[PDB]
This record gives C-alpha cells, structure tokens and sequence, in this order.
C-alpha cells in the first residue's frame, strides 16, 4: 500500500516526524559532536542543513518511485520465537514480485 | 613524563571558579497576566526546538481522603479527547507539528508540556489550552481506564524502587497529607466518576497557581500574547484558598519509623534509610544539595568504582555490598527527606546498612575540604550540563517559579554553592542527622534487615 | 545419483544392510517385544517376515521409481550452527526442480 | 489392597530355584584341531544372526618392555589390507555380509570377532582367517597410522575411567607384567616397525593358544570343515613358550601403594580402591562376584537409589556422595583387583572414600542372610541375561575356554552360585580384605583425597 502510493496529509506527517528526529538528535552538545564526528567518518564532512532541506523538498511523486524501486530488489526476512505457525519461504518473498 | 601528555591536569581536588561561564547564559523574561498566570521565556539563540508546556502547584498532597488518585487518573482522562477536537483529530494535529505530549503528576508538582520545533509554537500553545480546559472527560473513557488500572493494581505491576519510596513516605509523613500515594488506593479507582475529575480542576487548576513556562526557540511578546489569547480566561484564586492557607491548615508531619514489605519467595532486598530534610526555602537545602553529591551514586555495571571520590561509593564497589544505590535529597513546600536507597539481597543488607548508617554519621565528625571542593565543582557542573537540554531549562522555569516565588539567578546560585564550606557542612549534618529520629523502608527478602533499634542506635558515636 | 539409477551390486549391499538391521533389532527379547508392540499399535499386526519378504523382493526398478517419486514432492532444508555460508534458501529449493 | 494387583509379588527376599530354566538351554560342542586350534560353538534353535571369530590368549601382559603396545597396533594394522584382497576389496567384502567387524585387546585376552547372518558364516571364516594370517602390514600404512596415535597421545585424550585404571594397575603390579598399559609409551610408538609386529604374531599366535567361537545359527561339523581348511597352517606349541611357563617365570606382585594425577583446572575427582583380588582358578573367586553384587553401583540418572537393597548404594545416595560409582572384581591368571571405583568432587571424596571403605570392612562382621539371597538371585538373573545375545554367548565361550580350559555347563555355575551363604561371603572377605594392604588411584581434582595412612588404617576396626 505504500508502493500503491502516499497521500498528501500522510507525505507532511512523515516529513514532520523525520524534521523532528533529524533536529532533536543535534539539540544537545554531545549529541551534536557525535552526529558531526559520524558525518565526517562516513562522508568526509557534515550536511545537516542539506539533509533538512532534502526531507523538505521531497515530493510525494519521489517517494512512490523509491518504495517502487525498493519492492523490485530481493528482500530480507528474519523470523523469532517458538515458531509453530508459518507460511513457507518460497511464497513469503514472492508478494513483492 | 610526556611533554604534551601530562600537562593541564591532575587528581588533586581544586575550586574552580565558573563565573566566565555567566557572560553567554541567556536571560528569564517574566510576565504576570491579570489572572494570575505567569508567563516566563527563556530563548536560546540558535535552538531549533522548543519545550513549552503548563506547570501546577497542585497534586496528591492537596486531595482527600475521598478522591485520593484522581489527579493521577486526570493523565489516563486528558488526553482522550476534548470537546473541539477528537481522539484521532488531536493525534493528526500532534503529528503534523513533530512533537509529542507528556505529563507528569507529583506530589506536590504536576506538568503537561509539548517538546516541539520552534515553527509549532503557538500550535503547541492551543493545544495545551485545549486539553487544559475544554476536555470531554467521557464517562465511557473513564470506564476504559478504570479496570486497565484496576488489573495492573491487582497483578502488583510496579516498579521496586517506586513501591519502597512510596512505602516510606508512608511511614515518614504517618497522619499528614504528603503521606498519600499519587497512585491512590484501589476502592477509589473503583467508585471514581467524572464529577470528581471536574471539581478537582475547578478548585485546584487556577490562575496564581499556574506557570506557563517555555524554553528554546521562543519569542517572549508572541508568547504574552498567545498565553492571553489561550489561557486568559482561567478562573483566580480566593485568597482564603491559596496555596500557603491549604499548607497551614494540614502541615507535614514527621514520625520515626520502620515499614518492611516481606515477600516469600523473592530474589533482591530493595532497601531506603531516609532522615527528615529540608523544605525547599529553607537555606541549609544548598548544603544538602552538596552533601548528596558527597555520598553519590552507582551501580555494578561500572568498573571505575574502587577507584570513586566517595568513600560510601569505595566501600560498597570494593566489598560488594550492593548491586546499586543512590543518595536522594527530597524538597517539599514545608519539609524534606535526606538518604540513601540501594538494591542488595539477603546476605548483604546488614552489611550496607551499617555502611550507609556509618557514613551519614561520619559527616558531623570529620570532613575534609578537599571532598567538599569536588562535591562543588561535581554540583556546579551537574547544573551546567541541565542548561544543555531545552526541556529542563523549561523544567526548572517551572519549578523555581512555582516553589521559591521567582526565577534563581545563575550567578546567584553559583555565590551560594561556593559559599558552603567544611564548617557548613559539619553543621548541617549536626543538624540534621546526629542523634535524630529516622524513617527506614524496606521490600522483597528482608527477614536479615536490622530492626529499628539497630538503626537508631547507628545515628550516634559513643566514642566522641 | 541415487534416482539416475542404482547398479546390482550397490542393490544388493544396500538390501544385505538393511536385512542386517531388521534382523538385528528383534535378536534380543527385549527388542522383539518392542517391535510387536510398536508394529501392532502402528497397523495392527505384526510380522518382520513380510518385511524381509519386501526387501529380499526389491529389484533396482522398484527403487529407481521409488527415487523418482520421492523427488517429485517437497523437500525439507535445516541448517545448524552459524550460518555465514547459506547461499540461497529459494534455490537450494528449486535444485530437485 | 487390590486382589488382582497384590498376588504374586512382594519384597521379602527368598533364595530362587532356578533349575528348570537349565532344561531349555542349548549345549556347547567341542573338537580340536591337530594343530591345537579348538572349536566350540552352541547352537540357539531360533537364530538369524550369528557372531564368531578368534580369541587368542596373549595381551600386553606377554610383551617387553621393547615391544610394549604391539598388540594394540596391531588391531590398528590388521584391517588396512591382506595378500589376497585389497583396502577396498576387503571394504566391499565385508559390506555385503551386512554385518561388523570388531576387535578387542585385553592384558590377558585378545578378540577379532564379527556379527553376521546365519547364511555368512563360511564368508566370515574365510575372512577371519585371511586377516588374521595374510595381512600386508604395509610400511605406509604404519606410518599414517603412528601420526595418528602420537597426535593423540599429546592431546592426552583418554577416558578419565581409562586414566584411573590404568593408574591402579601401573601402581599395584609395580614391576610386574600385568603393570604394563596395554597403548605403550611414547618411545615405542615412536619407534615401531613391522619387523616387531611379525615376530609377535609368529611367537604368541600359535595353535593351543587361539580358540574358534561361535553362537547363533551355525552348524558345528560344517563349521569344523571350514575351520580345518582355514586355520589348519596355524603353527603349533614349542614347549619353551607355553601360557603356563611364560606365567611361571614372570608373575604377577602387588604392593600396597598410592598414586594420584593433580590437575589444575578440573571438575571432577575420579578414584579407585582396590585390594589384592582372585585369579580365574581360585574357588573363592565365586563369592567375589556375590560380593560385587552386593555392593552394586550407582548413577545420578536413577531417581529410587535410596530405595536400593545396597547399603553403600544407600548411603551414597542419600546423602549425594558422588556422581556414579560401580564395584569391580577383575580376574586374571594368577591374580585379580577387587574394589570401588566413582566419580565425584573434592569437597566429597573424603566421605566418599569413608563410604567405601566402612562398607568394605563391615562384610566382615555383618552380613545378612537376605542381601546375600538378593544378591545370588541378582547374579543368576544378570547371568540369564548374557544368555540373550549371541554376542555374549561367543564372549562367554571363548573366554571360559580360554581361561579354565574347558566349559562349564551352566548347572554347575548355579550351583557354585548356590553353595555360597553369609559365612562363606564373611570368610572371603575376611581372608581379602580384613587387616591388608590396598592400592589407591586418584586424577583430576584430588587435593582432599586422603592419603594412604588414612586409607591403611581404615581396613581394621578397634572397637572389636
Ligand atoms: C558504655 C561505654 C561504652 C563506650 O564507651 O563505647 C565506645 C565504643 C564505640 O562505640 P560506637 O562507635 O559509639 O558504636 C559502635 C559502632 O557503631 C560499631 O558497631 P558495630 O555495628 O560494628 O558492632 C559492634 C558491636 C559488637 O562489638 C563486638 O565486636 C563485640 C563486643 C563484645 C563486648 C561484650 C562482652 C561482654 C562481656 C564478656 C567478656 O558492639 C556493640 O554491640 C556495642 C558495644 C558492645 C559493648 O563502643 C564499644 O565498642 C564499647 C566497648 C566495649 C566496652 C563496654
Ligand atoms: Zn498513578
Ligand atoms: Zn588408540
């Protein structure tokens, strides 16, 4: 149902969620030297304004192409617990396909 | 010796002095509405987010015997729907500004704040008023929570900790309004109804007593006026049912006591020795503040605590008295506790008594200065490291406002911690600890803890 | 291998084997009462001679059909230990095809 | 009290007549080859699978110090091919019988032996005698197999039973033949060839020496056809080299001693007592097998040990002295052990060794009429058991011909069972272990053990 497509009110809800993460993580002091020593060991430098402005200018158009491009490629599944109910694996990573 | 390795440091306890650290701390702007609400802002110059939210001088001190719970059942009630907006309604529009609610129900203080960005200021604001006074309170809500906490009362679902702090303020504050549970007890979850609900917040939810407190990325006038706008039209106060009349009228008392809560087949012995401390306006509280950083803290899965500052935190982490503890300083409007919690089992916990019982009656005695210049600079920074978070700036706004009268300078604060000194810290614990009256609560396998008079006879030397 | 096709020789050892355990688990009393009481509590009745009848009648069509229609159904993979070299779980399936 | 359920049965130890069991028992038929070579088989009137193959009177006992673990390199070699099949003709070979091929190597008693159907006796035969008289003993195949054993040798990897036993016999028949291991050193694995193995197979597997036994389905005359074919270039006896002179000239000592094998690190204590025994001829040799019985042996896995009609199992039972134990009683040509052996921990081996040791010296003074009747009625019915399988049947034949020179036909054994009551189980143990000197051997976790003055001084009472 993703990949069917986000609409409007859910695309602004979740790019609120992922503004409020992505600032929170950096409000404090230690949070914000490790997010800038992890950028920098990952990168070579540290964009958060980019990474704020990419979650504002994304586009519902945008995400629908990603999860659509997401579901093409070969899934992971992971089961736990006692397990004395499942369906078998062949038809668990075919619905994707 | 390195060269660059082994300078600007080493182990011996100095005073520091934090007063350039005052020049860049930002200031409290506060404004009193004609209600009585006070409005009080403190903007950080960068913050991206926001703490704001309601803070009340009322709780389960100033219920009854009668509706004991319902401002702990008020929290379950609130956020359920009000009359402009739904369930789902108020979770989209929450959603949509990228924060969450929270609350929390004191004794004596209770909190509903909003941790938002800085663009949902005044949609945090309407919301809040909107919780705050034009709720449902539905009787079919009520009736969806009342057997949820009905089952988790019958099944004991609570923390160790809160069930021993609970059981001691029980036996500390016997026949006195501070010795009630915020939970309350179950036959008034069973008979509770919307009408209690209502006039617990007409009588209680007012205008002098109420402090609107924000932190972060916040404009002060914009603020001012949206407060006014929102919450303008909560009712005043009678002066003859204000807060200092109900705290003359049923005063803290304290008696000396002893409460064990025995299970037969538990594992842990969760144990606390509280002494009777200090109000929140008394000056020996700076003292105590500092003394309980003396004593400390800690638990088993740090390594580093043969090698502690404190002696009770060297002598439980080399001889294994104790899996954790902490020492507390508990503040009231009009009294206090003073002591140590820990978590032991059966075989230890003569031992950690007579430890913790050892080390509070050694501070009357001998007190070096160099503890208490670390204890300073330990507490000093302790309250540094609050101005980093948004949300206990916006805190203790709230707090200060409500339990001193006004807004504590920083500069004001550090003049009186440094101010406390060996001298100061023997007299305090003269005062407070030696050959006094304690309250002692325990829970879980305790058939090896000591009886009260083991305890009472450890509060004094007779070698001295 | 086995469903190619299996040789006389490899028929023989194989029905010589298996003769060897059914006649080596009803030796002894104990073992005997135990299979007259799992064979009559499974299907009834009990009788080993027939069993030997069955194996001694065997001829190498009768296995390669048998072989044949056992890899016709489904199979049964379980792994143990660490797996940080299980290739597929769909293809290791689609092997027998 | 059912009716049904109560008739029949009840504890009270009685002596049982086993005597007409004895009518339905098969006969044993011997003949003897010119060469020496005996045949002896006993035919079961309803059998499918049959076993058989060689038991040759020789072992470690009969090396040198030189050549000490030929034997046991020898059922190493022996399958590795022969002049007449290959590695894998003899693989496919034996794979088409449906069956095994087992060997065993003693002190006093070697085994190659097979399990096979009743219609591949001949094959058998046939096969037995070709790898017992035309092996290759290829050089290469020595010399992969010596890696094998010497990795082996420094990984120290052996039974802790194994290390006990052999630690007993190396300290009790101290400079005696039967001292020796029957895997050798080092040095004589390390320095072996073919030259030994051939001149210890042409010395010690001569005619009078090796006994042909089978049990099952098998005819004796076409066995005795297939036998004088096969095993007819056996040599025979030189007078210098019978079993009887080789045992005159080097016989068996025991010394009372003690030894013990410290590690560092282990988990369990494994000792063993054991006191100067009977050889096969002796006549007391009887009630040793009753007094094994009667003192029986014991595991954790059963839950009803206190219930057992054994006192030591009782005790050690009850008051959870080990892990496992089990009496032993070993016979050789001229001497035996005879004692307790367990498997327990260090903060128990000294009451362990008590309940050993005051059970040992009790049978001396204090023996019931009953355990003595449960304890014959338990042998007779242990000795019905080895009856079942033909295994044991094959076993039982080769090795009674082997060590008596002859069969004795089960109504004899019964009634040398039978003839032994609670005087003679008293002289016996009177005569073994009143007053003398023990052997004792200890590994792993041994430091509590005590030592032998404590264990000497536990072989007499005082107080009688
Ligand atoms: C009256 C004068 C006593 C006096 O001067 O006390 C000072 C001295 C210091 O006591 P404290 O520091 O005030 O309190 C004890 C500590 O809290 C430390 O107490 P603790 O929890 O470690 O346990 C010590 C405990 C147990 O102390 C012991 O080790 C056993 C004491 C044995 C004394 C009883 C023997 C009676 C006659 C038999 C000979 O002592 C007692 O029971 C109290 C004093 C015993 C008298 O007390 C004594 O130890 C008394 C000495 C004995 C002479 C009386
Ligand atoms: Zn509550
Ligand atoms: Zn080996």
């Amino acid at each position: 149902s993703l990949a069917k497509g986000v609409t409007d009110v859910q695309l602004a809800t979740a790019k609120n969620m992922a503004l409020g993460e992505l600032r929170a993580s950096v409000a404090t002091a230690p949070g914000l030297a490790a997010a800038v020593g992890s950028s920098v060991l990952a990168t070579g430098k540290f964009s958060a304004n980019e990474v704020a402005a990419a979650l504002s200018g994304l586009t519902a158009a945008d995400v629908t192409s990603y999860v659509n491009a997401m579901i093409k490629t070969a899934p992971t599944f992971v089961t736990y617990g006692n397990l004395s109910s499942l369906p078998r694996v062949d038809s668990i990573a075919k619905r994707f396909a | 010796d390195a060269n660059p390795f082994l300078r600007f440091s080493n182990p011996r306890p100095s005073p520091i002095d934090h007063t350039p650290l005052l020049s860049t701390l930002p200031e409290t702007r506060i404004t009193t509405l004609p209600n009585g609400l006070r409005v009080a802002t403190e903007a950080i110059p960068f913050a991206e987010t926001t703490t704001l939210g309601i803070w009340i001088n009322s709780g389960s001190r100033f219920e009854t015997d009668a509706n004991n719970g319902v401002a702990h059942f008020l929290e379950h009630i609130l956020f359920k729907g009000t009359k402009n907006r739904s369930v789902k309604e108020l979770e989209v529009e929450v959603e949509n500004m990228g924060g969450q609610l929270n609350a929390y129900t004191g004794r004596e203080q209770t909190c509903y704040y909003a941790k938002v960005m800085g663009k949902d200021v005044g949609k945090a604001v309407n919301i809040l008023s909107d919780i705050l006074l034009n709720s449902n309170l539905d009787a079919r809500a009520i009736d969806k929570e009342r057997d949820v906490i009905l089952r988790e009362m019958e099944e004991v679902n609570k923390q160790t900790s809160e069930l021993v702090f609970d059981h001691l303020h029980a036996t500390a504050f016997q026949y006195s309004p501070l010795g009630r549970t915020i939970l309350g007890p179950v036959e008034n979850i069973k008979s509770i109804n919307r009408d209690q609900l209502v006039e617990y917040m007409k009588t209680h939810y007012r205008g002098p007593r109420m402090v609107l407190a924000a932190a972060g990325a916040v404009n002060h006038d914009e603020l001012v006026k949206l407060a006014s706008d929102a919450f303008g039209s909560v009712p005043d106060e009678d002066a003859a049912t204000s807060v200092r009349s109900l705290l003359v009228k049923e005063p803290s008392r304290f008696t000396g006591s002893y409460v064990h809560d025995r299970f037969p087949d538990a594992s842990e012995c969760c144990m606390a020795v509280a002494f009777k401390g200090a109000s929140w306006t008394d000056p020996d509280s700076i003292p105590l503040m500092v003394m309980q950083t003396m004593l400390g803290g800690w638990d088993k899965n740090s390594t580093v605590g043969k090698h502690s500052s404190s002696a009770l935190v060297q002598t439980v982490a080399t001889e294994g008295l104790a899996d954790a503890f902490m020492a507390f300083n508990t503040n009231y409007h009009d009294t206090g506790l003073f002591g140590v919690y820990g978590v032991t089992d059966r075989d230890r916990s003569e031992d950690f008594a007579y430890a913790i019982m050892s080390n509070l009656t050694r501070m009357c005695f001998e007190v070096r200065d160099a503890d208490v210049a670390r204890a300073k600079n330990q507490l000093k920074a302790s309250l540094m490291f609050f101005q980093d978070s948004t949300h206990h700036v916006a805190e203790s706004i709230g707090r200060e406002l409500l339990v001193y009268g006004r807004r504590i300078p920083k500069a004001e604060m550090f003049a009186r911690i440094d101010a406390v000194d060996a001298n100061a810290i023997r007299a305090v614990a003269d005062r407070f600890i030696y050959d006094q009256d304690m309250a002692v609560a325990s829970a879980g396998d305790v058939q090896f803890v000591p009886d009260y008079n083991w305890f009472r006879r450890r509060s004094y030397w007779l070698r001295y």
